[PDB]
């Protein structure tokens, strides 16, 4: 590890845990919405979505249907998902400020040693 | 370090080099936004010659920061006007790779000088968007944009 | 700075001399000597220092940055010595302030590899731990009266688990954080209710009653922190019959935690309130438990007892 | 000799990190005991008796001031390696500079959002203030939206709204060197976007905008500044004008 | 003394953390080499060999004891850190608290996973190995499932199952200060939640059936919690008791 | 500290040293008291010691954590001798256990400034490699007699790149590194698969068969630890199905790669399991070959043979 | 005495890690202050003056030569460390092997990126 190897990460796991926050915030607005828009139709990165039907994979009235319901389940996979990834990124930026501070602390106190041990040999 | 540390104050010009650079195969590896000149100044080398110098570090920059998060996050989520500059700033990286006459042994390559005017060119048009169809393996060791044209068809298959 | 720091310093000064006739001391320790003269004439126009007559309720003491390691290693004890005599001498409940506890430690170490001692982990001195407790040890409650000590922390590298600071928590009993963010919704004195913290907190010495009325007031604030996220993006309304009443006490809560001081009459144009601890509870403990959710929230806004609470709510009609 | 005597000064010290190392130099070649980095004990004592003699005096003294400009070179943004320690420590605040920042095209290259000024305001002009501070207050927003900007695949207008009040008057704090402003054209230029004129222009144009604005209206208009110099404040009249101006001259730069 | 004369005593070391320091600044000022933390190279030794006296004598030798809590001071839930390991190397086993659990009300904020007794299983009584074994052991299978993750929906009736034992169980495990229990109490209480008499119930009224179960017992029982503790064991006969003891106050117990 | 070393030494003990033909020498350098009395009294009760006939197939020599530094730093030596005895004057086949060398090299440390030398890195003395060598030197196989050593190594705050670990490496034939990491993820022997190493690890040694296990196990754990940078902040979701089949595969294998010791029953609540090559050499190649990509992982957790494996996945139902 | 005598000779130091240990121990035990990370401030002379010695002499001096292939141990795949960067500064190249590579089933766990040879093709047959 290297304060700058280690500030790269942090870095860069700071902003991912900011975008992520913001994308789930977009994802419960949309999911909002889409529970209001459900109520009456079924009288008539996105989690585990795509795959979920890519697996077992293999009108009109109906067609509106499976749509007006397969945006409700994916803004609210979406949602939950980006939820657990800012909550990923948290506990990594909290985690990876612990390892900076013990290496910061070391870096300087190595140092230290080599120069106090240099100027007692003369 | 306090060696290298020191010595920047002596210099009027830096290329500083990076084996992070090297280890992607971009030779001369200098680093694009740690490289500096006491004449990068419009008064001396022309507004032609900084805005386009400015131009290509901003977008190198621009596409340094982003690489971390699609990285993770991936690229789909990125608005066309980013995944462009994710486009024009891995060409431009190539684009500034160049095969050495000194190091043919080296790279298999002829090796190629390029003048200022056909550098400021290639790199303006770029910027301008006027290659986003060519593939970015067209620019990668060659010398003035013309190569990298040519190469494309060459690759075109 | 920008948070109140000086004003709420001061504020406790004037406090302490009215309910408990204690007095107290000012180190500053390694202090910009262009920020000790701007403290000094502030204590002057709010009069907790009087030119003039004898009512002075601060004596200072100084350790400037121009002062050598030795000095201002020092100068915190002087500002002890005083404090120790306003206890051992007239028995009374003096305050110490010692700004900043972390140029203390500094100090320690200049001294100290000037003396040539080899530094011990992050180049601190290697009596870190005994040149802190051999002052802060002598801040305490004897028989004769007590010396409380309210110092100003410098976290280095914002590293909690620096030596200095480490060390430093040893010895705190609690916390006070002033708050930028708090200052930005007015509320004053901006310290932060879920951040700063306390030893004594804890029903075995402050009394369940104390204690609950304490974690009433903070659930509360956290809950309404976390509903805070919702309201701004799907809208202020999902909010149940219940979740709309956590708010609303909270926001009425968050403003009966402001208040004026009477260190800032000179220029509130406001009168300043020192609410009683008794006062306290109660104030908290009506508004949890209900008793004003018909009043509305300025009501609540820089006033003292929730007297004052009820009061203003008829000014605003 | 000019703060004693009644007359302001002006001092900058370029860089105090190399005069740090040859004070380390003769420490450790007289054999004095290295602390951390090998320098002496007393190198924090070496800038504080220095950084201290500068000073506003009282009128009793002659009203004259010494202002100090230090330079501190940090390393890979290492604001807490020693030496950058101490010297943050002793003055009134700091103006941080960042590489990132300066290739991304803000240049100069001050992070707003660490820099400090423990002064504030009790230095700053009634005009200024008069338009500092909202400027400062959309930024603070912006920055803490910012991130967001390059994947706001579908972001409320409200949070909208400040990404785009955040990129124009980030273009405004833009600025080539050797050419330093009159107050009266920074608060012109500064009211130009905080007011929302540029909210439509495009990003990209700001830096155009501006340089022909100001150049207009140093050219034309100089009775007005003048006004706002004098005056020291946007009266409600220069306001108004302001208002014109600049929605002339809009209409004008978008044809 | 105690161990060497047939008698038994405890010694609390709080902390050896602080005694390193002293014991470091001691040897920086000896001047001797100081190596990783700046500790001198024998702090692992100025603990192993105060540690070491702690012991149990065989008969022979008066079957006398010593035992030694001593207390160390990780940064941050640091448990990797030179002292901690060192200490964690001499030792025969440790208790782990955790900042986490201490706020979210778990106190004694012990963490059971990482926590151990290398050598007491042996010292436990019986009665304990009776409801403290099949504990953990619901509790191993609750550590799963328990996740950082606070919404998450659940599936699977056993997996369900066990998230609902671990609840109680933990509420079992919190416990106030100076009220330390009489291990035949512990047993008591510990049976109602291992054996199920709590899992018809909601989590909040654990800590409340305690103390309620505890003193009907401890009032109205003295006569079965005697054999418990003179027997040192559960008997089929006491057992049936207890378990019709959890029963009928359960019954009556209200909500 | 604390992960597995002496148990595993333990458990090696019960299943090698207790059918060895030949003798065995247990040397205890700087560990703990208690443990030389757990060990002497278990051996006389498995009567590998005897105190009535001359059948005692174990010598002991000790030298703990509460001697001097001087005895630490020589049992070790003490102990070989006794071994070298064996070897050479009986042309015997020896067993030769150390718990724990790292304690040798410390001792080093501690009396080294004592003999007023200039420290090496880290503090310790600038003799450490050399005083290894003279002295593991020793300990080897030769062709008057065999010695088959076993011998712990502490590594100081887990850092292997410790001057004391670091310049041991070189003096095996094969390392078994264990971590807390894994330690705490519940699995024992705590035992990281990607560190471990070993010199017959030949195709012309251990047969093409086990070799292409061996190496088929550590390409998938290789695997699936590089995807576990993007696993830890999205999780699985985004992985591809193939991608996802390494995960499940390595995760099972991770889990299978455990195992109950009868030593660490009272501990894994576990009966005890001693796995022949061929069913450890088979039971891998399975899970590789996606023979049990059905079972859940749970299966596969702290058991012997695969066959229990698939069982303990009925029980799970 | 190969290389001198139109012969040629290759040498390979296993390892260079182990030497500069043994320099280090040496050194401090004549009680020569410890420099950068405890070793001899002059460790780079140490290897330097070794490796300078394997060279290619012109026929007027035989035209043998004598190749040398020195080993370095590096800590957690770290290259840029001061003793490996020390010694990567004074060959004509290296081969870097990575144990991610090596578990990866790529073995030799050459990593093609940061290996090097500064002879480049002239040390290539044409076909090759
Ligand atoms: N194989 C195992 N199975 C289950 N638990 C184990 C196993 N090995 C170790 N443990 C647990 O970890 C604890 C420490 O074990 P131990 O083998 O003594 O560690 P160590 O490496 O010798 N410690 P130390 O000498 O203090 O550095 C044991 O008491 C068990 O609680
Ligand atoms: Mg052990």
């Amino acid at each position: 590890a290297t304060l700058k190897d280690i500030t790269r990460r942090l870095k860069s796991i700071k902003n991912i845990q900011k975008i992520t926050k913001s994308m789930k915030m977009v994802a419960a607005a949309k999911y909002a919405r889409a529970e209001r828009e459900l109520k009456p139709a079924r009288v008539y990165l996105c989690g585990a979505i795509h795959s979920s039907v890519a697996k077992q994979m293999k009108l009109a009235n109906i067609i509106y249907y499976s749509l007006k319901e397969s945006t409700t389940s994916e803004q609210s996979a979406r949602m939950t998902a980006m939820d657990n990834a800012s909550k990923n990124a948290s506990e990594m930026i909290d985690k990876l400020t612990l390892t900076f501070n013990r290496t910061r602390q070391a870096v300087i106190t190595k140092e230290l040693i080599e120069i106090i041990s240099g100027a007692a040999a003369l | 370090d306090p060696a290298p540390a020191t010595t920047f104050a002596h210099l009027d010009a830096t290329t500083v080099l990076s084996r992070a650079i090297a280890e992607l195969g971009i030779y001369p590896a200098v680093d694009p936004l740690d490289s500096t000149s006491r004449i990068m100044d419009p008064n001396i080398v022309g507004s032609e010659h900084y805005d386009v110098a400015r131009g290509v570090q901003k977008i190198l920059q621009d596409y340094k920061s982003l690489q971390d998060i699609i990285a993770i996050l991936g690229m789909d989520e990125l608005s066309e006007e980013d995944k462009l500059t994710v486009s024009r700033a891995r060409k431009i990286q190539r684009f500034l790779s160049q095969p050495f006459q000194v190091a043919e042994v080296f790279t298999g390559h002829l090796g190629k000088l390029v003048p200022l005017k056909e550098t400021i060119k290639g790199f303006q048009q770029i910027l301008a968007g006027e290659y986003d169809h060519l593939p970015e393996q067209a620019f990668y060791m060659v010398g003035p944009i013309e190569e990298a044209v040519a190469k494309a068809d060459k690759l075109a298959e | 700075a920008g948070v109140g720091k000086t004003v709420l310093i001061m504020e406790l000064i004037n406090n302490v001399a009215k309910a408990h006739g204690g007095y107290s001391v000012f180190a500053g320790v390694g202090e910009r000597t262009r920020e000790g003269n701007d403290l000094y004439h502030e204590m002057i126009e709010s009069g907790v220092i009087n030119l003039k007559d004898a009512t002075s309720k601060v004596a200072l003491v100084y350790g400037q940055m121009n002062e050598p390691p030795g000095a201002r290693a020092r100068v915190a004890l002087t500002g002890l010595t005083v404090a120790e005599y306003f206890r051992d001498q007239e028995g009374q409940d003096v305050l110490l302030f010692i700004d900043n506890i972390f140029r203390f430690t500094q100090a320690g170490s200049e001294v100290s590899a000037l003396l040539g001692r080899i530094p011990s982990a992050v180049g601190y001195q290697p009596t870190l731990a005994t040149d802190m407790g051999t002052m802060q040890e002598r801040i305490t409650t004897t028989k004769k009266g007590s010396i409380t000590s309210v110092q100003a922390i410098y976290v280095p590298a914002d590293d909690l688990t620096d030596p200095a600071p480490a060390t430093t928590f040893a010895h705190l009993d609690a916390t006070t954080v002033l708050s930028r963010a708090i200052a930005e919704l007015g509320i004053y004195p901006a310290v932060d209710p879920l951040d700063s913290t306390s030893r004594i907190m804890d029903p075995n010495i402050v009394g369940s009653e104390h204690y609950d009325v304490a974690r009433g007031v903070q659930k509360i604030l956290q809950d309404y922190k976390s509903l805070q996220d919702i309201i701004a993006i799907l809208g202020m309304d999902e909010l149940s019959e219940e979740d709309k009443l956590t708010v609303s006490r909270a926001r009425k809560i968050q403003r009966f935690l402001s208040q004026p001081f009477q260190v800032a009459e000179v220029f509130t144009g406001h009168l300043g309130k020192l609410v009683p601890l008794k006062e306290t509870i109660k104030g908290f403990q009506q508004i949890l438990a209900g008793e004003y959710d018909h009043l509305p929230e300025q009501a609540f806004y820089m006033v003292g007892p929730i007297e004052e609470a009820v009061a203003k709510a008829d000014k605003l009609a | 000799y000019f703060r004693d005597n009644g007359k302001h000064a002006l001092i900058i010290y370029d860089d105090l990190s190399k005069q740090a190392v040859a004070y380390r130099q003769m420490s450790l070649l007289l054999r004095r005991p290295p602390g951390r980095e090998a320098y002496p004990g007393d190198v924090f004592y070496l800038h504080s008796r220095l950084l201290e003699r500068a000073a506003k005096m009282n009128d009793a003294f002659g009203g004259g001031s010494l202002t100090a400009l230090p330079v501190i070179e940090t390393q890979a943004g290492d604001v807490s390696a020693y030496i950058p320690t101490n010297v943050i420590s002793i003055t009134d605040g700091q103006i941080f500079l960042e590489t990132e920042l300066f290739y991304k095209g803000i240049r100069p290259a001050i992070n707003v959002g660490l820099s400090v000024s423990r002064v504030g305001s009790a230095a700053q002009t009634r005009a200024m203030k008069q338009v500092a501070g909202t400027m400062k207050l959309e930024l603070a927003q912006y920055r803490e939206v910012a991130a967001f900007a390059q994947f706001g695949s579908d972001l409320d207008a409200a949070t909208q709204q400040l990404l785009s009040r955040g990129v124009r008057l980030t273009e405004l704090l833009k600025q080539g060197q050797y050419s330093p402003m009159a107050i009266e054209e920074q608060v012109a230029v500064i009211y130009a976007g905080v007011r929302g004129y540029l909210d439509k222009l495009e990003p990209s144009k700001i830096t155009k905008f501006e340089n022909a604005f100001l150049s207009h209206v140093i050219s034309q208009h100089q009775a007005l500044l003048g006004k706002i110099r004098t005056d020291g404040k946007i009266s409600e009249e220069s306001d108004a004008k302001l208002k014109e101006i600049v929605t002339n001259f809009l209409a004008g730069f978008e044809a």
